[PDB]
């Protein structure tokens, strides 16, 4: 199930997310970074 | 009626590039001397420059299936869909491999193709599967069908990349399409029989002459001019010709009487051609436009003026042949008959 699942995964890289996806998506870190700062600041976090 | 490829064909990976809206056929090519990377020929506008077969062509030399191929790396043949394929550059004398290296740009995932020297190793190695549904898994792969090259090291595609300004050849996870074309098969009737894409030395008298360019003094149009010259040239590499087929499928069939053809010198690289105000001069590969860079060899001196014949996609019948055979050179379009201007090393 692990070899499928990331063999699928690697077929389809979009499911890793805006980051990790390649083509100008940033990295992990900065990606957890971006999210920290949009859960502190509202109008970005919830619907407003 | 259809044939197949097999272990010992010389054939080409070309690829179908649409850029401007503008559809481009793009044939896969590799120094090999003094870079490893490949890249690619455009082969649309033959009419116009001429395409590099000699770098382009690649040769196939096993078709062995995957479970021998880790089994005998952990200790005419036909192509079947999913065998481990091995392709050696002609010229090179390398094999088609995915290197480790990872210049693409911000691909992450994707590597690089080139050339290695050793066989050993899965890099080398690239499984053939069919482009679509006409093909079945394990099926014998047929003359001009479309292809999808998997890498066993690193189970990427040959993908042709638009990312950058120009296009690349690159391993990634996305796959295009490639279409194999012959140049030469394993038949090769007798020895002589002149083939297309063959270095070879014009020799005027009695083994006493050869077709060169002035190159003792070098000069840029010193090499230009062309003449006949006797001595040791006949020995040295200024005096050596490519005839390259002005087709590119079966470009390394047997060369028939009446078929156009180009002549490169090998060590200037350029395209010997006709200009009738200054008789012959050689001139770049940019300027060589079918008109002026096509020759022929006649039989027979007489204006039999045979026409074009019909193009049969195969060897063909072995016309020309080394030494015994004597041939006058002709230019396709003007139709003159070469000779020397006897001026009295």
């Amino acid at each position: 199930n692990a070899n499928v699942v990331v063999r699928l995964l690697i077929r389809r890289p979009e499911c890793f997310g805006p980051a990790l996806r390649g083509e100008g998506g940033n990295g992990l870190l900065a990606a957890m970074e971006e999210a920290i700062k949009i859960a502190e600041d509202p109008s970005r976090d919830g619907p407003s | 009626e259809i044939q197949f490829l097999r272990t010992d064909d010389e054939v080409v990976l070309q690829c179908t590039a649409t850029i401007h809206k503008e559809q481009q056929k793009l044939c896969l090519a590799a120094e090999g001397f003094g870079n490893r990377l490949c890249f690619l020929e455009s082969t649309s506008n033959s009419k116009n420059v001429p395409p590099d077969l000699s770098i382009c062509t690649f040769v196939l030399e096993q078709s062995l299936s995957v479970r021998a191929l880790q089994e005998m790396l952990a200790n005419h043949r036909t192509l079947l869909y999913g065998h481990a394929i091995l392709l050696r550059h002609s010229y090179s004398g390398m094999y088609l491999c995915c290197l480790s290296t990872s210049r693409s740009s911000t691909d992450k995932l994707a590597f690089d193709v080139g050339l290695q020297e050793d066989t050993t190793g899965e890099a080398c190695w690239w499984t053939i599967h069919p482009a679509s549904k006409q093909r079945s898994e394990g099926e014998k792969v047929r003359v001009g069908d479309d292809l999808i090259l998997v890498s066993v090291s690193s189970e990427r595609y040959l993908h042709l990349s638009y990312g950058n300004g120009s296009l690349h050849v690159d391993a990634a996870f996305q796959q295009t399409l490639w279409s194999v074309a012959p140049i030469s098969s394993g038949s090769e009737a007798a020895q002589g029989y002149l083939i297309g894409g063959d270095v070879l030395r014009l020799l005027h008298g009695h083994m006493d002459e050869c077709l060169t360019v002035p190159s003792g003094e070098h000069g840029e149009e010193q090499r230009r001019t062309v003449h006949y010259e006797g001595g040791a040239v006949s020995v040295h590499a200024r005096s050596l010709w490519r005839l390259e087929t002005l087709r590119v499928a079966w470009s390394g069939s047997h060369i028939r009487w009446g078929q156009p053809f180009r002549l490169r010198h090998v060590t200037t690289g350029k395209y010997l051609s006709l200009m009738e105000d200054k008789n012959l001069l050689l001139m770049d590969k940019e300027k060589a436009d079918v008109k002026s860079t096509a020759f022929t060899f006649r039989s027979s001196k007489e204006k039999l003026d045979v026409g074009v014949r019909k193009e049969v996609d195969g060897m063909g019948t072995s016309e020309i042949k080394y030494g015994d055979s004597v041939c006058y050179i002709q230019h396709v379009d003007t139709g003159l008959w070469l000779t020397y201007q006897s001026v009295d090393s």
